[PDB]
């Protein structure tokens, strides 16, 4: 190569760096972290903040290090005198007008403005004038506004223009009274709309429901995973004693960056309120308070008095894999092989992983220059996804839909709305196939609302015939990718909770169990449910299943535990417990075990390491936390192998391609729960 | 009070002179009084009206402090 | 590897904070086996987990009875880490206000060991001007005893106007009370041999049982750290340093009153010497600035923020300090990281020294005897046991 | 300082430096030009003065 | 014996030129070129004696540190009479966790020097009471407080904890508050130790910036 | 001949012959007799059997000469005695043969959330 990484000299260091690299990005490779306030990772140089301001020989002026390229040769000097007068010039220029509100401002503690002060900084000032006064705006119930505190770093405005998409901020007046905001009263529509506080380096941005609630330092930082979605975002959870008072963002580059759903932002609200602490029996008054003991012995007795096939079970979406195959193991014991998700597709075969998770993975996505969406709307599917998709938009990738059209914040094709629109574009009648069979890197994605189809192996036939036909799936590449919405659903079809054939036949005939028992499901359908049916719940929020249920145990909620979630391209993750048990909770596993003891089969292992080992014994990728492996792929075996099941229930060709997703900030009890998201579905029920 | 004297009677404007700490007393410095100012008087200490937090048995009102909302049927 | 078999002779010497063992042949003293930590309070531990600012009142109650002097030394041994020069106003309230504690500290020590001899008299009279002086410190920190008066690069707080009038009047009768103090016990037969040739101590083994204070003067050793290694503003004052050579109770018992003459004259040469100017340290970045700089300057307010949140970050390294305490060498060893805490913070107490001193000394003693020992050897178990 | 208020040219602290010197092994102590310095009369006696004050800065 | 009381008069000096500026610049140089196997490492530091001049610390392994003490007291250049304290400093990081600590002070010369060895939990520490009978209390001090052990030592039993306490409070590992509390039962009439339990926890703040240089 | 030269057992056998006169002083006459004393000690040794360092052992045993000799001047009083010797004992022996049919991850699990932790 004709040496693309080039040489230069910080501080008489020689460092080697990439083309195109910039001077900031070679100091930090020098381990030098200069001081800078308007550039970020993610956005686009802005270069306004005049902080990154360092000294190159041969140059009488400072340099824009957040914007000047590294030429060869280079020499950069960050020490000198002049390189810290301007650092101590540019802050009090900063300082002179900002308002004097850090005991009122909630950044304080966590304020890069005030340990940049404190470092590059004076300690004295010599303003004496009046400063300029700034109104305060309204932007929605997510974001509190003290526009006084702004420095006008611009971040918010990339932001806003590049990730989201909206592009609903701008900065109005000049000068001095230049302002920043949106001229009329608007509400952020931005599903993504939290991570402007995040990126807001002062506190002229802040999460309204988190103001005044606590301090930064008051928090117990534990890292944990979102379970609102499939993704599976990475976050840190911080509390106060057993309280969680905020849940924040952390990087993680091949699942979602820096960045995270206001939904998996805002819905800790719910943990505080119908919270199940102590078991519950239902007696002739109704459900009361009765011990573990009691709870368990009624369960057991329920259980046992009913036949094998008499019994059946469901996981909710926010079911850990522990306490799905311990359950699991628990109902295969006694018989029982009545198995179902709350997630939907049950019934779906999984022999082959790559069958139902992203081949490409997320990371691996950002190679294809052309993109296929297959009734999915990755905008209320997963909103860190959807971002992803915009970023790989904003460098030539052109994204095709098969579905209902939505607004995806970027411009895109519409082939077409029902699987008779695929079946042209499969049989050559669209010049969308072309532009496929010219791509040298084709992605196919389909979404899960798919999967809830009746005749989605005819769907999934059309899918492959299309990849086939496009090359889509060839040596060296796999665009074809199968995602998702809860988390629960892909340990359970990775650890093989399935209900059996005789199940299934059960249900085709209409056979009615008596002994139905949830964990933690609160979106299942009446069909499953009969009335008059025992019920034995498991969760830790009061509910519609918990309504409806007989005898109830205060689980663990996953802000609470540890348990087990793999995301739908296969990686495994596990979030991690930040305050103690609420109540008189228990482990939910431990439950299961407990349960398996007094019916009188008690389940092999005895500890949380011995229900992973079994999991993995189960499926060895279990081991492996935080990576994922390569699926085989078995070319049109397998769909020759499902044929049987293509031909019954035929393709219906009339019925579109939806998105089963109809209520974003609401989904699960918790989202069903928590004030916040009412809050903003009335503001959005407002604006008209 | 001839039989039962006690220190917590006298007025905060008379316990500066009192106490040595300034030279200021009513009949010579007119102090600015609040509205909201409450005036002094003897100590409740070892009775059962005294002060208690609101996590006593004594209070009116019970409190648990639970950081929650517990689910009713 | 030892039994017990000969039981013979048993004592207890106090639970009520000296626990006391010792072996008798009969009516002389041949062994004595203090034993300590029922003050050990853990304090050092303790002192990680709090900022050096917060830190700072754990010196207060470390000697109850002499405490700027027990602040100086910690603040010294953070400031020459920080490489921060002190004011000169500050350096002489500083000296004064040490010389002041240096005298109750005295006077409370002689007072304590009269009344353990026989005398009450002298106590009574002299918690009257130990009463003065807490009224001096209550004036200029609101505390009668833990001031938590000074600072990393100077004071809180500036002396209050009218303050050096009243010790000046209290220093003219000082030397009265003093002398009225001396008549009951100088001129006495039976104080003298109560004290006289009680607890001989040498230079040579002083030396080795690491002395400090003014039981090093009573063995013919002119040493003052005050005149060998300064601190502050003490090389510019001018007294003298007592000096004996029999290294007796009743010879330390002269060295401390007339070290209490000293501390009077370095009170008026300060007093006569007060300079006008700054009393803290100029650096806001470590020092806290005033209210009103803090409520109409951005800058201060936000330094304010920091360090009453994080506080200033030593520079990693490690120094040891000491002072020229009235019970001795007070000196603390800082090993700094980095941070905003003091990563380890050993504290070094010359009376915890002196009370080693109890077994060789005490031998060939006799009961009425160890009362004197203790007395004489002036430890507080807050220091000793930390 | 009241309005020259640059902190760089005051800031000592974070100015303190420590350096590794050279593997001090093979030098030569000539203790005869330590032991010729000291004096041998009681005059020619030098004395280093005791310092009045710690250092202030102006302050 | 040392610094005896000599001159009648008022002293406005301290120590020789000569002396002072030996000791203050190759006193460092001078103990290495004396005993270098003595010498493992050398630091000159902030000066313990005074603010405006330099002072060495020594490093050294245990083997040797008996008779680099014993000269370090008795040399004619180096009278230093005076052991100020032991003491040690944990280092969990480190393959040894503790650095035990020297002081020494020499009224002769108005000098002070620091002397440090670093050593794991199971090697011994040769006791310093037959050059420092001082040295008793604050060996038995150290080892209550880290367990380090002193070989050859008249009695090495804790002087600072509990009489049945087991365990070095002074430990990075070891709890602020601990394991255990003591309480008195009526039932029983006796004051027994019970598993250690608080009304409010302990707070700990995380006020650490993320811009700060310092840190190490 | 033995292990590191044995000095456990040569410890043990110290402490032994030490034992009788702890028990004439504490008053443990009406406790306890010298085999079962001997018991107690036997089980405190058996903490830490699989130690493979001389130098650990070293240090336990002389943090044990330190425990039995603030045991010979009664440094710790009779409640001492009372909350590690005799009572334990009792207890050891007052349990014996339980009624409690459940597994012990079951009696964890009808106890509380949390594992039980110290004594
Ligand atoms: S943004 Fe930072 S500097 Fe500005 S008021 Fe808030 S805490 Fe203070
Ligand atoms: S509001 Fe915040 S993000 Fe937007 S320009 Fe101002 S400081 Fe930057
Ligand atoms: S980052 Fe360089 S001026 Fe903004």
């Amino acid at each position: 190569p004709p040496s693309d990484h080039l040489e230069v000299f910080v501080n008489e260091q020689p460092v080697k760096i990439p083309k195109g690299s910039s001077v900031l990005q070679a100091c930090d490779a020098a381990g030098i972290d200069i001081p800078r306030f308007c550039y970020h990772q993610r956005l686009s140089i802005a270069g306004n903040c005049r902080m990154c301001l360092v000294e190159v020989e041969k140059v009488p002026k400072p340099v824009a290090s957040c914007a000047m390229p590294a030429g060869p040769g280079m020499k950069i000097k960050t020490e000198t005198p002049m390189v810290k007068k301007a650092r101590e010039g540019v802050m009090e220029f900063l300082l002179i007008n900002h308002p004097l509100d850090c005991p009122i401002c909630d950044q304080g503690g966590e304020c890069d403005l005030q340990d940049q002060a404190m470092i590059f900084g004076s300690d004295r000032s010599r303003f004496v004038e009046a400063k300029r006064a700034v109104e305060d705006k309204n932007l929605g119930p997510l974001v509190k506004t003290v526009m006084t505190r702004c420095i006008q770093c611009t971040r918010c405005v990339r932001f806003a223009s590049e990730v989201a998409g909206t592009a609903e901020l701008g900065v109005t007046g000049r000068g001095r009274d230049s302002e920043i905001g949106t001229y009329v009263e608007k509400l952020m529509g931005s599903e993504l709309s939290g991570n402007v506080v995040d990126l807001c380096p002062v506190g002229a941005l802040t999460s309204k429901p988190y103001a005044f609630t606590a301090r930064s330092w008051e928090l117990k930082g534990t890292e944990s995973i979102d379970v609102s979605d499939g993704l599976g975002a990475n976050i840190r959870v911080d509390a106060r004693g057993t309280e969680v008072m905020r849940i924040l963002p952390r990087l993680n580059e091949a699942v979602n960056e820096e960045w995270l759903s206001d939904k998996g932002r805002y819905q800790y609200d719910g943990l505080k309120h119908q919270r199940l602490d102590k078991p519950m029996v239902k007696g002739p008054k109704g459900l009361q308070v009765a011990t573990w003991q009691d709870a368990l012995g009624a369960a057991a007795a329920a259980l046992t008095s009913a036949a094998p096939g008499e019994v059946r079970g469901i996981a909710g979406k926010l079911a850990d894999a522990e306490s799905m195959v311990a359950l699991m193991d628990l109902l295969r014991g006694l018989g029982a092989g009545d198995l179902a998700h709350e997630g939907g597709f049950s019934d779906m075969p999984a022999d082959v992983r790559s069958t139902y998770t992203a081949n490409t993975t997320v990371q691996g996505l950002e190679q294809s220059d052309l993109v296929l969406l297959v009734g999915t709307n990755p905008r209320w599917e997963s909103p860190v996804f959807n971002a992803r998709l915009r970023k790989m938009f904003l460098d030539g990738t052109q994204v095709g839909l098969v579905g209902a059209p939505v607004d995806l914040t970027y411009k895109y094709e519409h082939v077409g709305s029902d699987p008779a629109a695929l079946a042209a574009l499969a049989a050559g009648q669209h010049p969308f196939l072309e532009r496929l069979k010219k791509a040298a890197r084709p992605a196919v994605v389909v979404g899960p609302g798919v999967l809830r189809r009746a005749d989605r192996e005819a769907v999934m036939k059309a899918v492959h015939e299309l990849c086939g036909k496009a090359g889509v799936v060839k040596e060296g590449w796999n665009g074809f990718n199968v995602i998702h919405d809860t988390a629960s659903r892909v340990a359970a079809l990775d650890m093989g909770f399935g209900p059996s054939a005789a199940a299934r036949a059960r249900r085709a005939q209409g056979a009615q169990p008596k002994v139905v028992y949830l964990l933690g499901s609160d979106d299942y359908s009446e069909e499953d449910v009969p009335e008059g049916a025992f019920v034995i719940y498991q969760g830790h929020h009061g509910d519609r299943g918990a309504s409806r249920a007989n005898v109830v145990l205060p689980g663990a909620a996953y802000t609470e535990k540890s348990g087990l979630y793999v995301n739908f391209e296969g990686r495994v993750q596990q979030t991690r417990a930040a305050v103690p048990l609420v109540g008189d909770a228990r482990e939910d596993w431990a439950i299961l075990r407990a349960l398996s003891e007094v019916v009188g089969k008690r389940l092999p292992y005895d500890s949380h390491a011995a229900v992973r080992a079994r999991l993995a014994g189960i499926a060895p990728h279990f081991a492996n936390i935080d990576a994922v492996q390569t699926p085989v792929w078995l070319n049109g075996e397998y769909v020759k192998g499902v044929e049987a099941l293509a031909k019954a229930a035929p393709l219906q060709p009339s019925a579109p391609l939806t998105s089963t997703i109809s209520n974003f900030y609401m989904t699960d009890a918790i989202s069903r729960a928590s004030r916040t998201m009412a809050k903003c579905i009335q503001a959005r029920q407002q604006t008209k | 009070d001839k039989f039962d004297y006690n220190p917590t009677t006298i007025p905060p404007e008379w316990h500066g002179w009192l106490n040595y700490i300034n030279d200021y007393n009513p009949t010579n410095t007119q102090f600015k009084q609040p509205t909201y100012q409450i005036e002094a008087s003897m100590t409740k200490t070892g009775t059962q009206t005294c002060y208690n937090p609101k996590g006593s048995w004594f209070s009116a009102k019970p409190r648990n402090w639970r950081k929650y909302e517990s689910w009713t049927p | 590897l030892t039994p017990a078999k000969v039981n013979n002779f048993t004592l207890n010497f106090g639970p009520q904070v000296l626990r006391l063992v010792l072996e008798m042949q009969g009516e002389i003293i041949m062994r004595a086996d203090p034993h300590i930590g029922l003050l050990h309070r853990g304090t050092e531990k303790l002192l990680e987990y709090k900022t050096y600012l917060q830190g700072l009142p754990y010196f207060d109650r470390l000697d109850y009875v002499s405490m700027m002097c027990m602040e100086h030394s910690y603040v010294l041994a953070i400031e020459q880490l920080l490489n921060v020069s002190v004011p000169l106003r500050g350096q002489y309230i500083r000296v004064l206000f040490s010389e002041i504690t240096r005298v109750l500290n005295h006077l409370l020590a002689i007072t304590c060991h009269s009344m353990d001899v026989g005398a009450l008299t002298p106590f009574l009279w002299a918690f009257e001007e130990r009463e003065k002086l807490f009224e001096f410190y209550e004036r200029v920190s609101g505390a009668r005893m833990h001031a938590a008066y000074f600072r990393v690069g100077g004071v809180s707080q500036d002396l209050p106007i009218g303050l050096l009038r009243d010790v000046y009047d209290w220093a003219r009768q000082f030397a009265s009370r003093l002398d009225e103090m001396e008549e009951l016990l100088t001129g006495n037969r039976i104080w003298k041999e109560r004290t006289v040739d009680v607890g001989t101590i040498t230079a040579q083994m002083a030396w080795d049982w690491g002395c400090s204070g003014p039981i090093l003067r009573a063995s013919g050793i002119d040493w003052d750290l005050r005149k060998t290694q300064p601190y502050d503003a003490y090389g510019k004052m001018q007294f003298n340093v007592p000096i004996a050579g029999h290294g007796d109770c009743y010879d330390r018992y002269l060295v401390r009153l007339q070290e209490m003459r000293e501390s009077l004259r370095i009170i008026y040469q300060c007093l006569n010497e007060m300079p006008d100017g700054l009393y803290k340290s100029p650096d806001g970045k470590v020092c806290p600035p005033s209210r009103s700089t803090m409520k109409q300057s951005m800058e201060a307010l936000i330094h304010h923020f920091k360090l009453y949140t994080e506080g200033f970050h030593v520079p990693a390294g490690e120094t040891y300090r000491a002072v020229e305490a009235p019970k001795g060498e007070f000196g603390v060893y800082l090993v700094s990281r980095g941070g905003n805490r003091p990563y380890r913070c050993k504290i070094r107490s010359p009376g915890y020294a002196h009370l080693q001193m109890t077994d060789v000394i005490s031998r060939g003693a006799m009961l009425a005897d160890v009362v004197t020992i203790i007395g004489t050897l002036d430890v507080v178990f807050g220091e000793i046991d930390r | 300082l009241v309005y020259d208020i640059k902190y760089f040219v005051r800031d000592y602290r974070r100015n303190n430096k420590y350096t590794a010197r050279t593997v001090d092994a093979k030098t030569t102590f000539d203790f005869d030009k330590l032991y010729a310095g000291m004096p041998t009369k009681p005059e020619q006696v030098k004395n280093v003065t005791r310092p009045l004050i710690m250092p202030t800065r102006g302050y | 014996g040392y610094a005896y009381a000599r001159k009648t008069t008022d002293k406005d000096y301290i120590a020789s030129e000569h002396m002072q500026a030996f000791g203050n610049t190759q006193l460092t140089d001078y103990i290495i070129k004396t005993v270098p196997k003595f010498v493992k490492m050398a630091v000159t530091g902030p000066a313990q004696s005074s603010v405006l001049y330099q002072e060495p610390t020594i490093y050294t392994t245990p083997e040797s540190l008996v008779p680099l003490m014993v000269f370090l007291r008795d040399h004619t250049n180096t009278q230093f009479k005076c052991l100020l304290d032991v003491t040690a400093v944990d280092f969990p990081e480190r393959a040894a966790r503790f650095e035990v600590v020297y002081h020494l002070l020499s009224p002769r010369w108005n000098n002070r020097i620091r002397v440090k060895v670093c050593v794991d939990e199971v090697t011994a520490v040769p006791t310093l009471c037959k050059v420092f009978n001082t040295a008793n209390w604050f060996e038995r001090e150290t080892w209550d407080m880290f367990g380090v052990f002193f070989s050859g030592h008249p009695d090495l039993r804790r002087i600072l904890t509990d009489y049945g306490f087991t365990g070095h409070p002074l430990r990075k590992d070891f709890p602020m508050t601990g394991y255990q509390e003591v309480r008195y039962d009526y039932g029983k009439k006796r004051v027994v130790s019970e598993p250690l339990e608080l009304t409010q926890e302990f707070r700990y703040f995380d006020f650490n910036s993320p811009w700060e240089t310092l840190n190490r | 001949k033995r292990l590191f030269g044995g000095a456990a057992r040569h410890f043990y056998f110290e402490i032994c012959r030490c034992l009788p006169f702890i028990q004439r002083l504490h008053k443990m006459e009406e406790m306890v007799s010298l085999k079962e004393l001997r018991a107690i000690v036997k089980e405190k040794f058996k903490e830490y059997k699989d130690v493979k360092d001389g130098r650990v052992v070293d240090l336990l045993i002389f943090k044990g000469r330190e425990e039995i000799e603030t045991y010979l001047l009664m440094h710790k009083q009779r409640h001492h005695v009372v909350t590690e010797v005799v009572e334990p004992y009792y207890a050891k022996q007052r349990a014996v043969k339980k009624v409690t049919t459940n597994s012990p991850f079951l009696d964890s699990f009808l106890s509380s959330g949390y594992a039980a932790i110290g004594v």
